[PDB]
RNA sequence: CUCCUCAUGGUCAGACUAUGUAGGGAAUUUUUGGAAU
């Protein structure tokens, strides 16, 4: 079985974006690491609010609980 | 380690707790439970016009943040649990020293 | 919390409603049983006599000492 | 052994941002659930992202009967719950 | 303004003196004293060896703290003597600030001579091990006759009550002494240092006692190494084992070193085993080795302790790698890597580039700019590129050049006697030809973070990777440019056998030259 | 287990009222109460926050969704006074 | 009369397109094929699409890991 | 972990009300320790008038954490 | 301080109760938030 954890491991070292449940924020950046409870670490991160670029944040930590989904970009 | 222990250290301290609902609390911590349930005395409380209350017990999950006095010694309070863990963990040639 | 036993206490709920009753018992989850408990909403206005009630610990915000035990 | 593995996973995981914050004494900015932000230095952290923050500057946005205005205040000694954390950003 | 606080105290006429200082700064202080600029000088205990002639001396406190003891302990009367030699007049003046309990001890043994005694009774295990290894003492009779030469012997006769020998007489001495040496021998045979068999009596030496006695490591340290070290052990475990030793009794701690060790542990690559004690000097040794591998900015207090540790470790780490060889585990590779790390000061995986003297982050990046991986590519580089990479002072450039020169590109070749005829359980001699780039003028090893001087050496290694079995090893000092060395090594069991030879330097990292070959044994 | 869980198990067979996180009130006879506060209820009269009232035969609501219960006063005697 | 994890497993084998109702959000629902799942009901979903109901439009998202906490109601289309 | 006693509700048509003021009707099929439910002949009752047959025989799964309450249509 | 787990000593026919250098109180029914506007 291909589990979310292996898919995410293969997703490490790749450009990703993460849509939070609020949808008030999306984060596009390289996926540095993810822990067993699925917190997210991104680098060179960019914030897209309402689909528009808000700004370039950089090395960023995303609380697991806020993540709606992650997709590869 | 566990920051809740750091809160346990905070008895008899005057603090202002902001809460998730936005409520502001001002009072002297009598104790905090490990749940981070905080019991305080001589509390002025402002819901989002202050109410003065002898004792207030707050459920830990409702606590947004607690603002501590600037006089507090964080260097001293933070390092405890590691020392406690070390204490829990704890031939001829003995005297390198002589006469 | 054990000192508060049998006292008349005021509990503030998650929704902002105010319940007042005698605290007979608690538990780990902070589920409280309140004897002769009444509800106040706005502050007396909109006061209702509920009677014996359990309250969930997930809903409870805070409790304060209202009056002495019966 | 179990303790070792937990500390290590913490070190190489996403947690490395707040670990790096404590060791370098660098400022980080935390977007919270109250729609308030906390830029401060990380004195202590926890698995729950409970934090002791020093030199806190919190910034927020308020609306009035005219143009939106930003408001901010300084809190030198601040302790923070772990659930209010939406995001912890580390930057230059 | 080196010694970051030495400025403000010295500016008002009180100087600071302690070991580990910037030497220039220390010298300035001393000069002020001699010229009279500073009338007062505060010297820490360990600097009694630096003898600054004084008109008067004050000794403040007779009690110094060591963590290992877990309480303050008063100074040696020896230290106080070295502390009173400094002052002479118009009249020699010595103030000694002491307790009431220590008053009668210092007031007597300073004015009246020091009664001298002998502590051999503690080290007898190690000493007798050494004698047996040198094979001067063939039997127990031989050892007793050897104990006839001891200052201990004379002492036990004049003052038998001090050593616990109740009978005072020629027969009593003889009996007590033979008891002591007998106990010693039981510890050694139980610990596999020697073996004793009846035919006067015959005593023989094993591989453990050989190395232990040769390097001079104490009996107890060796026994600890034996108990902990097994197969499939990791590098962390090896490092712990290294940290637990009796040689580190002489590394001092007052309360701050230990608390600061706790604070430092956040920043370190490894984590001390949970079932031993933090206050023990072993934990401190562990963290200071961590701070040696990662170059932290250490307090000048800890620099001295690091230096002491380094003065001890090289024999100890040699013993660690060799004892694993004696137990025939192929994991001695990791011990070798650790020894390299101790000689140099860098990790194996972290970066090979940092090994070259005086490299830091920025300079390493230029190496990534020219896309260099190993050190051998630096040897092929020419002067203009080197000048571009390093802009620095001349002494440092010179040391780097010497590093590059004496670090050989040496090639590993073997010649086997018979590849066709391979018999199981026979002593099979191989002749390995080794050849060096440049023939050395001298073998000096160059490292900044390891102040003491080292001569380079090499280990030749043969073993099979999957079984984690090391078949053969030998140490060589290569003075010539090209040599041949013969490993007499027993062959494995029948069938196909992978045999991988390493040439691993004791000093320099990323020198590992390997050749893999497989033979079919019958 | 919880002492209020123990009381709530005593409340089985009585007529109780339930307020859920939505605010709807269900009054009826409590069939069954699990340890997780999941409750099975009979012959329920329901009052919505809008004020509309309905009748239903068998209802079962999750523990987590219950704001609070009101149980009859008979139980107040004992043995929770200790 | 089958456990829900087994139901999700037959979605997995059949590779049917799946519509997930999220939590406290009626406006948008997510759709796509279940290529795998874990014990926390986090789902890797391929050729996923966001479907705002408010004729329906949607955003093609490609491969997605959706967290199980959002899951309200898993379905097939 | 406790298992809800839903066996009395098995193979019965029930109306689940769910978070977000959502309401679905279907025959109870499976459940688990998690209160997660499998419903067959699932019919969504939208806010307006109509109802859609989402899962006739293909059934559906509802997260027990999203289940507000469950009404038994039968006896 | 509280609940659970574990250990334990006791009592009763798994439960209860004292103590503990113990483990714990972030993945669906409670305390590491679906809230925010």
């Amino acid at each position: 079985p291909v589990n979310p954890k292996p898919f995410l491991k293969g997703l490490v070292n790749h450009r990703v974006g993460v849509k939070l449940k609020f949808n008030s924020t999306e984060y596009r950046g390289t996926l540095v690491s993810t822990d067993n409870y699925f917190n997210l670490q991104l680098n060179e991160a960019e914030e897209f609010v309402a689909g528009v670029s808000h700004g370039t944040l950089g090395e960023i930590f995303i609380r697991c609980n806020n993540v709606l989904y992650i997709r590869e970009l | 380690m566990k920051l809740v222990n750091f809160l346990k250290k905070l008895r008899n301290e005057q603090v202002t707790i902001e809460l998730k609902n936005g409520t502001t609390v001002w009072g002297t911590l009598q104790s905090v439970s490990p749940q981070m349930n905080a019991i305080l005395t001589d509390v002025k409380l402002t819901l989002p016009n202050i109410a003065s209350l002898q004792y207030i017990n707050i459920r830990g999950n409702t606590i947004r943040q607690i603002i501590l006095p600037d006089s507090l010694n964080l260097d001293s309070l933070l390092v405890d649990q590691k020392q406690l863990n070390s204490l829990r963990r704890s031939a001829n040639k003995r005297p390198r020293r002589g006469l | 919390l054990a000192n508060l036993i049998d006292y008349k206490l005021r509990v503030l709920t998650q929704d902002g409603r105010v319940y007042i009753g005698q605290l007979m018992a608690f538990d780990k989850h902070m589920n409280l049983v309140l004897n002769e408990c009444i509800e106040e909403r706005v502050p007396k206005v909109e006061k209702r006599v509920l009677g014996l009630t359990i309250l969930r610990g997930e809903q409870i915000l805070s409790t304060v000492v209202e009056d002495k035990p019966l | 052994e179990l303790e070792e593995l937990e500390e290590f996973e913490f070190k190489h995981g996403p947690m490395s941002l707040i670990n790096d914050a404590m060791v370098t004494r660098t400022p980080v900015i935390i977007s919270l659930r109250n729609n308030h932000k906390i830029i401060a230095r990380v004195k202590a952290f926890d698995r729950h992202c409970n934090m002791v923050l020093e030199n806190v500057k919190e910034l927020w946005t308020e609306k009035k009967g005219k143009n939106v205005i930003n408001r901010e205040r300084f809190i030198s000694k601040l302790f923070l719950r772990g659930d209010s954390v939406i995001v912890v950003l580390k930057t230059p | 303004l080196t010694d970051g606080h030495l400025r403000a105290p010295l500016k008002h006429g009180v100087g600071i003196l302690y070991k580990g200082m910037a030497s220039n700064d220390e010298r300035i202080v001393k000069r002020l004293y001699e010229y009279g600029a500073v009338s007062v000088l505060l010297i820490s205990k360990d600097c009694s060896a630096f003898a600054c002639k004084t008109d008067e001396v004050i000794i403040l406190g007779t009690n110094l703290y060591d963590g290992a003891e877990h309480k303050y302990m008063p100074y040696t009367i020896n230290e106080l003597l070295e502390m009173v030699g400094l002052a002479s007049g118009m009249a020699g003046k010595v103030l000694i600030l002491t307790s009431h309990n220590m008053k009668a001890y210092y007031k007597k043994f300073l004015i009246e001579p020091l009664p001298t005694e002998s502590y051999l009774q503690y080290i007898i295990h190690d000493t007798l091990n050494n004698e047996i290894a040198n094979s001067i003492i063939q039997s127990k009779q031989d050892c007793v006759d050897w104990f006839t030469y001891s200052y201990f012997y004379r002492r036990i006769h004049v003052n038998p009550s001090y050593y616990g020998v109740r009978d005072t007489s020629p027969h009593g001495i003889s009996v007590f002494l033979s008891n002591l040496v007998e106990t010693c021998l039981n510890d050694l045979v139980e610990s596999s240092f020697i073996e004793i068999d009846d035919t006067t009596e015959i005593i023989s030496t094993l591989s453990n006692g050989l190395i232990a006695s040769h390097y001079g490591v104490s009996f107890f340290t060796i026994q600890s190494f034996v108990s902990s070290l097994s197969n499939t052990s990791t590098l962390k475990n090896m490092l712990y084992v290294l940290s637990t030793a009796v040689e580190f009794e002489s590394v001092p701690l007052r309360k701050g070193d230990r608390a600061l060790l706790v604070k430092l542990s956040k920043r370190l690559p490894l984590r001390f085993p949970e079932h031993t004690s933090s206050g023990s000097v072993s934990f401190k040794v562990f963290l200071l080795l961590q701070a040696y591998f990662s170059r932290l900015e250490l307090p000048v207090d800890f620099q001295n302790d690091l230096k002491d540790i380094l003065e001890k470790v090289v024999p100890l780490i040699n013993v660690v790698v060799d004892i694993l060889s004696a137990n025939g585990y192929l994991n001695a590779t990791t011990a070798m890597d650790l020894a390299q790390m101790l000689i140099q000061g860098v990790w194996d995986v972290d970066n090979p580039l940092r090994q070259i003297p005086h490299f830091n982050n920025k300079i390493l990046e230029k190496c990534k700019e020219i896309n260099v991986e190993t050190v051998y590519d630096i040897m092929a580089l020419e002067d203009e590129e080197r000048d571009e990479i390093l802009t620095l002072t001349d002494s440092q450039l010179a040391q780097v050049a010497a590093f590059v020169n004496n670090y050989p590109n040496v090639e590993l070749t073997y010649s086997l006697n018979n590849s066709d005829s391979l018999i199981s359980g026979v002593k099979q001699k191989i002749t390995i030809q080794l050849t060096r780039d440049v023939e050395p003028e001298n073998l000096q090893v160059t490292s900044e973070k390891y102040p003491f001087d080292k001569l380079e050496s090499w280990w030749l290694v043969l073993g099979e990777v999957s079984k984690k079995e090391l078949y053969a090893i030998k140490k060589v000092t290569l003075n010539k440019e090209t040599q041949q060395y013969e490993l007499e090594f027993d062959t494995p069991t029948s069938g196909k056998h992978n045999l991988t030879i390493w040439c691993v330097c004791d000093s320099y990292l990323d020198a590992d030259k390997e050749l893999s070959f497989e033979i079919n044994v019958k | 287990n919880g002492i209020p869980v123990k009381l709530l198990n005593e409340a089985q067979g009585h007529i109780v009222s339930l307020e859920l996180t939505t605010g709807a009130t269900y009054r009826g006879k409590l069939v069954e109460s699990e340890d997780s506060m999941n409750v099975q209820l009979r012959d329920v009269i329901a009052t919505e926050p809008q004020g509309a009232v309905t009748h239903m035969d068998q209802i079962f609501v999750r523990g987590s969704q219950i704001k609070f219960i009101v149980v009859p006063d008979l139980l107040k005697n004992a043995p929770l006074f200790k | 009369m089958v456990p829900p994890i087994n139901c999700i497993f037959n979605f997995l084998q059949q590779q049917t397109p799946v519509t997930i109702w999220l939590f406290e959000q009626i406006g948008i629902r997510i759709k796509g094929k279940i290529v795998g799942f874990d014990e926390f009901m986090n789902v890797v979903i391929d050729e996923a699409v966001e479907i705002p109901v408010n004729v329906e439009k949607g955003t093609p998202l490609g491969k997605i890991l959706l967290k199980g906490d959002n899951i309200t109601l898993i379905t097939s289309a | 972990v406790s298992t809800p006693e839903l066996k009395k509700y098995m193979d019965k048509k029930i109306l689940l009300n769910i978070n977000g003021s959502r309401k679905v009707a279907g025959i109870l099929r499976g459940y688990d320790i998690f209160l997660n439910v499998v419903l067959d002949d699932a019919m969504e009752i939208n806010g307006e008038d109509p109802a859609n047959n989402h899962q006739l025989g293909l059934q559906t799964v509802i997260r027990g954490n999203s289940i507000i309450s469950l009404e038994a249509l039968d006896a």
